[PDB]
């Protein structure tokens, strides 16, 4: 999916 | 301060025990002293409403997904709707506690321009979440709201920090899902994170090299995924 | 009956959701409307706790780990014990919910061996989940109370029970780890384990055919603590 | 690593 920062 | 040592020390505690309910309690009340935070205690506030926001993030749209597939006339929608609903205030609950933080104290407050971008962008995201689970003129002031935050940002990451900056790659990544995502805009949401990478990968000996790498990673995770 | 339906709904939809706090809220309401539970009532009213005290017991493991590493004359010190005895108030307040819940609905109102089986091990996990993080004589008291509950469930499995069911299965593996990790007699839980896993092969052919999926995990997790065990 | 019937 579609990731922001929070991904990290 | 004598407490305020005892708050970063639970909110530590907090942040390894995995409560993180706790730790958002204890990093806020730091914040209402007033000072300026360093970038430690900066970062254990920007993780603990990142984890208290993304327990409800993630609770939304499984009720939403399992809403949207329920009958009409189906007795059990209604219900499924009110859990929405209890999970949605919970939501914009934590998102004006942050936002309230961000405006009397964090942005205000901020002396480096990396701190006020850090924060600027942290807005655009907690208005985003808003936007997320927003509808009618609600979604409309709440877009413009982000945005606005996410411009501001991106104009000073641009005058004051490098290209390679974590924190300007950051906020290029969580501006572009905003593109994507909220203004339902892919080609420019590609253009953001494809320029950020560009422009980063030019200048990789003039690098803290690793939150670089894996952001843009991020980055071109989502261009892949968009251009796919 | 009509809140009873809701109830379950509104578990179900909290479960996919993950929010654990409000499935077990929903179902401990449906267990205090007092009648028997249905195998699938009761496994939800099992998933909604376990992830509930799960979440406590594993915060309990690291602040605990934590102190364990602290020396006795650190500042932070009484900031960690205050930070323990805080979830482990949390913690004993859901052992004591669901125990009395097993005591005043569960365990009165069974009817057959197999739900006596599921309700007295449960007695026994939560009394264990208190003895983890007891001490003095409480710790005795509760260490007492998990292992006959336990027994008691053991002796009704092994007499009324096939041995490859899950819940004879995961019976023993939980008591298997009682003896490991409460009572510290690792060969004694070897071979309660080793035992169950033994039989349980031996009955194969009469395994409820719905149930292999459960059987054939459950077993593994036998062996896999066999293997540890038996290591180091 | 010790496990119980939660790590099913």
């Amino acid at each position: 999916r579609s990731m922001s920062e929070t991904g990290t | 301060q004598g407490e305020k040592t005892e708050l970063i020390q639970k909110a530590k505690l907090a942040e390894q025990a995995e409560r993180y309910d706790d730790m958002a309690t204890c990093m806020k009340a730091v914040t209402e002293q007033g000072a300026e935070l360093s970038n430690e205690e900066r970062n254990l506030l920007s993780v603990a409403y990142k984890n208290v926001v993304g327990g409800r993030r993630s609770a939304w749209r499984v009720i939403s997904s399992i809403e949207q597939k329920t009958d009409t006339s189906d007795k059990k929608l209604q219900l499924i709707k009110d859990y929405r609903e209890k999970v949605e205030s919970e939501l914009r609950s934590i998102c004006t506690t942050v936002l309230e933080l961000l405006d009397k104290y964090l942005i205000a407050n901020a002396t480096n321009p990396e701190s006020k971008v850090f924060y600027l962008k942290m807005k655009g995201d907690y208005f985003r979440y808003l936007a997320e689970v927003a509808c009618g003129d609600d979604r409309k002031q709440t877009i413009d709201n982000s945005q606005g935050a996410y411009q501001e940002a991106f104009d000073i990451s641009k005058k004051e920090m490098q290209p390679t900056h974590p924190i300007r790659l950051g906020l290029a990544l969580n501006f572009s899902v905003f593109y994507y995502e909220i203004l339902n805009n892919p080609e420019l949401a590609c253009t953001l994170a494809k320029t950020a990478f560009d422009e980063a990968i030019a200048e990789l000996d003039t690098l803290s090299y690793k939150d670089s790498t894996l952001i843009m990673q991020l980055l071109r995770d989502n261009l892949t995924l968009w251009t796919s």
